[PDB]
DNA sequence: GATTCCATAAAGGATTGGATGAGTG
DNA sequence: CTCATCCAATCCTTTATGGAATCCA
């Protein structure tokens, strides 16, 4: 081999999903909703973590634009009004 | 009322996401975490509130994870659908 | 006085709904707790920590 | 067939606070 | 000044089962 075995940097978290069990709690809070297929809460485990990534990002813009470090809920709230695609989050978040 | 537990996923979950997409070194607030957790559990009723709108229409009892797929688009989150059947085909088998 | 996108508009509406019969049966997180868990909370003040507060590993110093 | 319940079991990872430096207000 | 990061050990949750009842193309 070469002078050394040549290294990799670890960056990488071991495979974590958001639990299915709860998201189909948080999926079933509504009266209507009754029967669910196995896999809908397996598209919402992977469809949240694509939510979480833009909505930070789109906010952590706001926080720079203050010239900070730490995201703050204000910082969510700008992101909301901002951008059309979070406008169901009206009720959730300030502004 | 109801459990905390079950309304929300995990704040620890929800901030290792956050966490992903941001600077090495950035810091996140615990109100942004924790109104996080309430954005994304509503983003999932409503999602999942017009899937079963539709499966109202369509006289179809349970709901599909295409419904979601097409509630999605149809609120205008058609850019995640795309990787999402790469994800979800994988699971099909 | 608050505007919003035609694509949820009406999606926004039928959970506006949705989310107002919650209330009358209060099915709403009102408000948070310090702790989720009391048992989880108390092993945690009973936890070995260095004298800068971090959770210690038990397996050093033999 | 789906799906929903109710159990039982195992397994696992989220929960969790003191001290202190980063950084907000 | 407030507060978010940093640790890891339990223990509640999650997942994995096995059944039960119900529904419907």
């Amino acid at each position: 081999m070469t002078q050394f075995k040549e290294i990799e940097k670890t960056t990488d978290f071991k495979n974590h999903s958001l639990p299915l069990a709860r998201i189909k709690k948080i999926m079933k809070a509504d009266e209507d909703v009754r029967m669910i297929s196995a896999e809908a809460p397996v598209v919402f485990a992977r469809a949240c973590e694509m939510f979480i990534l833009e909505l930070t990002l789109r906010s952590w813009n706001h926080t720079e634009e203050n010239k900070r470090r730490t995201l703050q809920k204000n910082d969510i709230a700008a992101a909301v009004t901002r951008t059309d695609i979070f406008d169901f989050l009206v009720d959730i978040v300030p502004r | 009322s109801p459990r905390e537990q079950d309304r929300f996923l995990p704040i620890a979950n929800v901030s290792r996401i956050m966490k992903k997409a941001l600077p090495a070194n950035a810091k996140i607030s615990k109100d942004a975490k924790e109104t996080m957790q309430e954005c994304v559990s509503e983003f999932i009723s409503f999602v999942t509130g017009e899937a079963s709108d539709k499966c109202q229409k369509e006289k179809r009892k349970t709901i599909n994870g295409d419904d979601l797929l097409w509630a999605m688009t149809t609120l205008g989150f058609e850019d995640y659908v795309e990787p999402l059947k790469v994800y979800l085909q994988r699971f099909r088998e | 006085p608050i505007f919003v996108n035609a694509k949820q508009y009406q999606a926004i509406l039928r959970r506006r709904e949705r989310r107002a019969k919650l209330e009358a049966q209060n099915k709403l997180i009102k408000v948070r707790k310090p702790y989720l868990h009391e048992s989880r909370h108390l092993h945690a003040l009973k936890r070995v920590r260095g004298s800068g507060g971090r959770f210690l590993n038990t397996k050093k110093h033999q």
